[PDB]
């Protein structure tokens, strides 16, 4: 028995889609998705909507093994059609939990000069959006400043400070948690307050 | 009776602009009578089309058409002449025919009563009501 | 609503995926073009196809859709546009600026300042802003990859030098978030200003050229020229003929055999506006 | 033994007749009039009378009914024919301000005197095939408004008056005719005229597009496009006044490029120009793109790209002259090709592997 | 004063309807029927499928029908068309070798096995326009000969065992989808030859023209063109066995080019490929002409001509694309031109000598 | 494999048929068959496959059109069609068919009455085809015995 | 003799006197390509017009015509060249060499000598024998002019270099009265030295190429080679299968789908000679 | 007489007088007959007269010499062939003398360029003997070993044949005629006197 997808997948995709487009666009803006009334555990709501819109054959999809078995996996293959690979370095989507490790993170597919688009979004599911070490976000996105105080692993607040990759290289963030979302592009300024 | 050049040149249009088959319909209604010889049967080629750069400018040559010619004459040696675009034979001899005939006193008031005015009418009459058809498609933008 | 017996804004769900996903690496990469498989449109190649598979993959039932061609709501083409999409969307539209939520536009920024929440869309036929400095793609991707932009600056220069100003008129380049170069649609100069830190988000689509391309919200575009010789846009000696307004790109309206015109406001929303009052 | 016979001539009147057979298709179907492809298929017939070379639709639509709609053989087969016919007058030349209009439009200004006028046009269709077509049905009843012509002066007078083009001047100077004289690089603009309206549309329009995408660009705007009925006129020598002896329907297309700013003179745009027989608009286009290219050397610009490049250019454009170049492939060369054997087997026998 | 008013849409419409009457023509001539387009015109129908993209002789018929003959027009309609269909299956690799033949001809021997076989061609006709077509006509009444159709093995398959051309080899290879991905210059051979077969005749024939003239040598022989009729198979996944589904008329061209000395091995001819729907072979021979061009990288070649250049060629082949962006002028563009006059008036007050 | 040669075989031969005709056959055997549709008609498109040099590397060669349909008997025993073209009626036939030539009660009597004169046909149809074709081969030579020296 | 409607020969008066100036023109000019303002006709260009524009222009009623292509009367093509002037003409024809007065060939000079007052009438593809070195007309018109031909020698040089031999096996160049290079057509290497000092006159055709050229009866034409490496011509193993003969150019005729072939005459009017004989 | 009669059959004898012609001019020195036309228009000889009705047309201006120029030549010319008749020996395509050819005259005529040496100038020289001049040797080629003829020549046409003062490719082509006969002299011909 598989887990059920969109009610209204027509709608319900463009709907998501609107909300992560802010999301990304509009970084450290929470959004709410909430077309999708149970998430594929332990996949949250918000994730589970993320891959419904936009994962399909064409985006091969890691899924860290803390957020990995059979039911989840065989319900993304039917409704998604999309490959599901065992490695981090092979896919578009990459989705884990608190527990993703620096090895796993520094795998990700970062784009190239000539084809920046070519590389990974990670999808981190966090314990909250907020409670979290104080930042603050600049850059495109924002008319001035934005905070945001996510709970971050160390090693992923360290991508956003540091920028290890030259622009136009990188990945791009998104940070769920329930129902809602934030996005953090590779363009983001990001400090610790 | 001697026609004017442009008297002559306007039943000549007048005819070559003509349905072949609304003149033939119209001049068998009227009965030809008259005698004559056909001297150039009616004979089809081009006719070599000059057109201008930018409408205005140096002339170039812009393919063919085709041209059909024609020429009679009446039992008085009058000489009938046409040029007509396109293919049809008889039609360019029935309008080398009426060329003649309008060239006599005896034809050409009632010729140009009973056939070229008609004939022109119905053809101004066929652009009016296509311009009419053709001015619904005008992109309106601004009034008054 | 859709009564069509077409998918909802005719596109399929595939394709509206491939094109979402296209839009946020756009997003995240701000005025780098993104290639996408772009579909074969009811509208040919060229008349805005880019701009209508991105409407028809952002485009949801609660929107209210505004489409311009020439800044008018009622050129021939935005009619075309805009009636396809009620037809296979069934969805609200406006003429009004600031009461749409989407802006499908071809040639023009609205005069009304965009707000949060505006999607504006243009269509975009060169979406390589290079590309009459260097043809070929395989050259342009690798200027783009390496910052070489330099050429530009050449291209500029050279107008200067030969008319004694930049020649560029519309689609003039602009550099975006301080990195890359970027074309910004047909629209004239006059409206490059208003793409420097805008409220909405603006979204590129060259169907033709296979590229989507954006700039979010609140992100600095900057025209490219120099110390000595800075940006200017169009100006005019006449007001708009109808309403008066001397803030607006003006249309010429040739109106005689002979010599007599008119000039009125291009953004036509704007121009009733102003007329109310 | 193996002793020869003949077959040349009887496989050759057997694939004709196959052909012809082909061509009539299913006998239960009414054959296809000449008159209704000229009628309903109206914008092949165009473009075969354009690069056939004669404005007359029957004549066309019965090159397109013998070649079983194949554009290429349609075309030839109209081309051909011309050989056949005598020249019987040169046209005083054309004016296309007389022009009874059919459809006239100009992208340059919103409106203009006269006004756009979309006429018949799949412009702004919604590319969606029609299955209603699949069974009769009912032409629409069109609708009617005002019935006279409004004064339509040229955009390009209108932009000359203003000093922002130049009028195209006559020197009186007497046109060359490729039909009459072989073509010889350097050719004068009457002759690439001449020779582009006669070139094949595909290419021509490949040609075009390139200079659109930077390949030689020369900033095209759509100055006007007008098609419409224009007077024809001839001197016969046995008369020595004008006659009328017709109207031909014609579109034609003025494009303005890129200005320059010449010594002395106010800087100004520069200008195509395209002509073409029948309504069908994109090769008038195209025409007046590459004829814009092709100036380059009166204006002493650089050839950067093919559509620049005159013999190139025009080498290469008639497709009477390349599908019969390419087809004739077809053709037996077994006596060639065995030359090129005899020497490649001597070369392998001259290598050890 | 001025005030502005609404009229796009009923000049569009009133447009739209002016070419619906334009396409039914006179209505005392009975409308035609897609189906005798299809039987009687179907060269063109071989055209519009091939370009268009769907092997559907009634599909493209309607297409040309719907387009008033305009080929342009309808292979967009079709292509069009193409994107409202959800893909079903994906074939088997077609086998040629399975071709029931209607024509079978090769340039380089006199004669070969299984034989020349003329079938229904217009080559060797007199190009004379046939006036008898303005009546209705009969068909020939076809003379028959044996039943039998001669094992008719591949000319380069010969050439192959000879060890004078190479065979084509599986390296089991993914093709590439061009109408899945945008391209990405330089092409794959699948890739390029994918892009060639939509690509426009007359651009394709001009282009493989001017290397038989001397732009980008290759040394073409027609080495064998066949027509006729390909069984096409799917594996469903319901079934998991092969099911034959129906059949393609077909023509496929192999031309022999130029031979090379490499250098681990026999010198040997080298080859190029064209394959479209239906009986017109000149696209099939532009292709196949083109495709050795292109294949200058794997030979590592330099281009001595515009054929031999992937980005020019491909980047202005498709004609949905040419003649869009081309036709495209037509569309308002005075915001534009208003920015250039404002320039250019600006520059002539800056003179006044 | 010859039961699955002979499935293929039978669906092989409904896919070329022409459509009126299957349709007068199959109302003029007059078989009542109860049945369910499992997926209507459905019209789409087959991508087709080639080969670079007919041996070689594969390439896409456009697309061609396709119907299919599936059908389930009272008893389970499911039919299906992939038909060229798009007729939806005809492809329904088709499915239908499949599903009947499965079971015990039709096959024989489907093979002899219904799929064989159908083959047969087209079979008649290809040889007179061919037949017309000869007659523009063109000959070069030919072997006899005898001459002089 | 002609019953068609048509001319006599097709061509109208004035394209025959127009050809006709140009054959003069050319004899007068041994070698040189004379342009000249051809027509279309019923076969397309490529598949012989220029030959069809030259016979129709010499050939007269008493004029006994041979029409071969690969050396076969039988030929697809020459069966309908030699038809259509049958047609438009009604002169006599015949297959033997000895009995023509014109022959009109494509790609073979018989085995069978010619003589005084015959005429041969080559089709031509390519008039120029510098195109595959230098596409552009413009250039290699003025190469002819000045006599620039040094650049094919380095031509045959790089072939010698490449392949260890000259590569040219067919349409191979030629020296005409010590000073134009001229192509002598398509005919095989073996056929050229049949043009050297010839009693009959030699007419080529380039049709949609628009050249006419020629060699008068008795002029040198000399083979393009080096003062080291000697012209040679196309050999095989065998005779001739029909009439034994091994001094004929041949065919390669593949019998079956295995590895049998048989070689036989290229010039079937001479194998018919050999072999009653 | 206003006007002069041309061939009886326009298209065969014009065929005939063409062969014949074709024959001379690449066969140098083999004198050939020309009279499918029964009489010149004086003072043209029939070989001239049949020349010009062969190859004049509208694309090829005549220049005819004082002593071979008159209304009835003149009317007859521009009736039959519609030839524009040029007062200018440079602006010929053919000229058309006697043996009081000018040196002037001679070195007027158009020789053609190196590109196009086909633009030049044929002249038709009407001679009073094809055989009682000097005594020339001809090579080239057309001629198999070498050939004799003895026309009468004016001293500053047999200069032009011996030195060739132009280089090859240009170069005047000369038809010598004399009442019905032609002889033709290309301008590949290698002259020597004796
Ligand atoms: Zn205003
Ligand atoms: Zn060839
Ligand atoms: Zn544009
Ligand atoms: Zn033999």
């Amino acid at each position: 028995t598989l887990e059920t997808a969109f009610m209204l997948p027509v709608q319900d995709a463009q709907h998501s889609f609107r909300r992560l487009l802010k999301a990304m666009s509009e970084p450290g803006v929470i959004v709410a998705l909430h077309q999708l009334k149970r998430g594929w555990q332990p996949l949250n709501i918000a994730t589970t909507s993320v891959l419904l819109t936009l994962a399909d054959n064409d985006t091969p999809v890691w899924l860290s093994t803390p957020l990995n078995n059979d039911i989840v996996n065989q319900s993304l293959r039917f409704h998604t059609n999309a490959p599901l690979v065992s490695q981090p370095e092979q896919a578009t989507f990459a989705v884990t939990d608190e527990a993703i490790s620096s090895e796993q993170l520094n795998a990700l597919s970062t784009g190239t000069a000539v084809a920046p688009e070519a590389g990974a979004t990670l999808i981190l599911q966090v314990a909250s959006l907020s409670g979290g070490r104080m930042l603050r976000l600049t850059g495109a996105g924002i008319a001035e400043e934005r905070m945001i105080a996510p709970r971050l692993p160390e090693c992923i607040l360290h991508e956003l400070t540091e920028r290890p990759h030259p622009f136009p290289l990188g990945i791009d963030l998104i940070l769920t948690c329930g129902e809602r979302l934030l996005a953090i592009p590779r363009t983001t300024h990001v400090e610790v307050c | 009776m001697h026609a004017d050049t442009a008297t002559r040149q306007h039943w000549m249009s007048v005819l070559a602009h003509s349905q072949p088959a609304e003149l033939a319909a119209r001049l068998n209604a009227l009965n030809i009578t008259a005698d004559y010889e056909v001297i150039r049967a009616a004979e089809t080629g081009l006719v070599q089309i000059q057109a201008r750069m930018g409408g205005t400018g140096e002339r170039f040559f812009a393919g063919d058409a085709t041209l059909t010619r024609a020429a009679v004459r009446l039992t008085d040696g009058t000489l009938g002449y046409s040029w007509v675009q396109g293919r049809d034979k008889q039609h360019a001899e029935r309008c080398a025919l009426i060329d003649a005939l309008m060239q006599q006193s005896r034809h050409f008031q009632n010729l140009s009563e009973t056939l070229i005015a008609p004939l022109d009418a119905d053809r101004m009459a066929r652009i009016a009501a296509r311009q009419a058809e053709v001015n619904a498609s005008r992109v309106d933008f601004f009034t008054m | 609503a859709n009564l069509s017996g077409y998918n909802f804004a005719y596109l399929d769900e595939q394709t509206k995926r491939m094109i979402r996903r296209a839009i946020l690496k756009a997003v995240a990469i701000p005025g780098y073009q993104v290639p996408f498989g772009g579909r074969e449109m009811p509208m040919p190649y060229g008349w805005g196809t880019g701009g209508i598979q991105l409407t028809a993959s952002v485009i949801g039932e609660s929107d209210v859709l505004k489409v311009i061609d020439q800044g008018a709501d009622d050129t021939t083409n935005a009619v075309s546009i805009r009636n396809f999409f009620k037809r296979v969307t069934g969805v609200n539209t406006t003429e009004r600026t600031d009461d749409a939520t989407v802006i499908q536009t071809r040639h023009r920024i609205p005069e009304t300042p965009l707000t949060e929440d505006q999607i504006i869309i243009f269509q975009v036929p060169i979406p390589e802003p290079l590309r009459f400095i260097e043809p070929r793609e395989t050259e342009t991707r690798t200027m783009h990859a390496l910052e070489e932009y330099g050429v530009m600056q050449v291209k500029l220069y050279e107008d200067i030098a030969r008319f004694g100003h930049i020649a560029t008129t519309y689609a003039y380049p602009v550099k975006v978030n301080g990195r890359y170069v970027m074309d910004p649609s047909p629209i004239p100069k006059f409206d490059n200003p208003k793409m420097d830190m805008m409220p909405a988000l603006q979204l590129f689509g060259a169907g033709r050229e296979k590229r989507i391309y954006a700039v979010p919200p609140f992100t600095r575009v900057e025209s490219l020229d120099f110390d000595d010789h800075p940006f200017t846009v169009q100006q005019w000696d006449e007001p708009c003929a109808i309403c008066g307004s001397t803030h607006s790109y003006l249309d010429e309206v040739v109106l005689d055999d002979a010599g007599n015109r008119m000039f009125v406001c291009s953004d036509t929303d704007y121009c009733r506006q102003q007329s109310e009052a | 033994m193996y002793v020869a016979v003949k077959g040349g001539e009887k496989a050759i009147d057997a694939a004709h007749a196959l052909q012809e057979s082909r061509r009539r298709g299913d006998t239960d179907l009414p054959e296809l009039s000449v008159a209704q492809i000229e009628q309903q298929l109206n914008l092949a017939v165009d473009r075969v009378m354009t690069e056939g070379g004669i404005a007359d639709r029957e004549l066309a639509a019965l090159a397109l009914k013998q070649a079983s709609g194949d554009n290429v053989e349609a075309i030839f087969l109209l081309r051909a024919y011309r050989t056949t016919l005598a020249k019987l007058a040169v046209s005083e030349p054309l004016d296309t301000t007389g022009m009874r209009l059919e459809r006239r439009i100009s992208a340059v200004y919103k409106d203009i005197p006269g006004g756009q006028l979309l006429g018949p046009t799949y412009d702004y269709t919604h590319r969606l095939l029609d299955f209603t077509l699949l069974a009769n049905g009912e032409a629409p009843t069109l609708t009617t408004a005002d019935s006279e012509q409004q004064p339509s002066p040229h955009v390009f007078s209108l932009l000359a008056r203003q000093g922002l083009a130049k009028f195209e001047e006559d020197s009186g100077a007497q046109p060359d005719d490729i039909t009459r004289t072989p073509p010889v690089y350097p050719c004068s603009r009457s002759s690439r005229l001449q020779q582009l309206m006669r070139g094949d549309e595909g290419y021509l329009l490949a040609l075009a597009y390139s200079t659109q995408r930077g390949y030689g660009r020369n900033h095209p705007f759509a100055g006007e496009i007008r098609s419409g009925y224009i007077d024809v006129s001839i001197v016969p020598e046995e008369l020595g006044f004008a006659v009328n002896v017709g109207e031909l329907l014609m579109t034609e297309c003025e494009m303005v490029n890129g200005f320059i700013d010449p010594p002395g003179e106010p800087p100004h745009f520069t200008r195509g120009y395209g002509l073409v027989f029948g309504m069908s608009e994109r090769k008038a286009m195209a025409m007046a793109l590459v004829d814009r290219a092709l100036q380059a050397p009166e204006y002493g610009e650089h050839a950067t790209g093919p559509a620049q490049d005159e013999e190139f250019v025009l080498a290469h454009a008639d497709n009477v002259e390349v599908a019969g170049f390419v087809s004739h492939l077809k053709l037996p060369h077994y006596v060639d090709f065995q030359a090129e054997l005899e020497l490649l087997k001597r070369l392998q026998q001259e290598q050890n592997h």
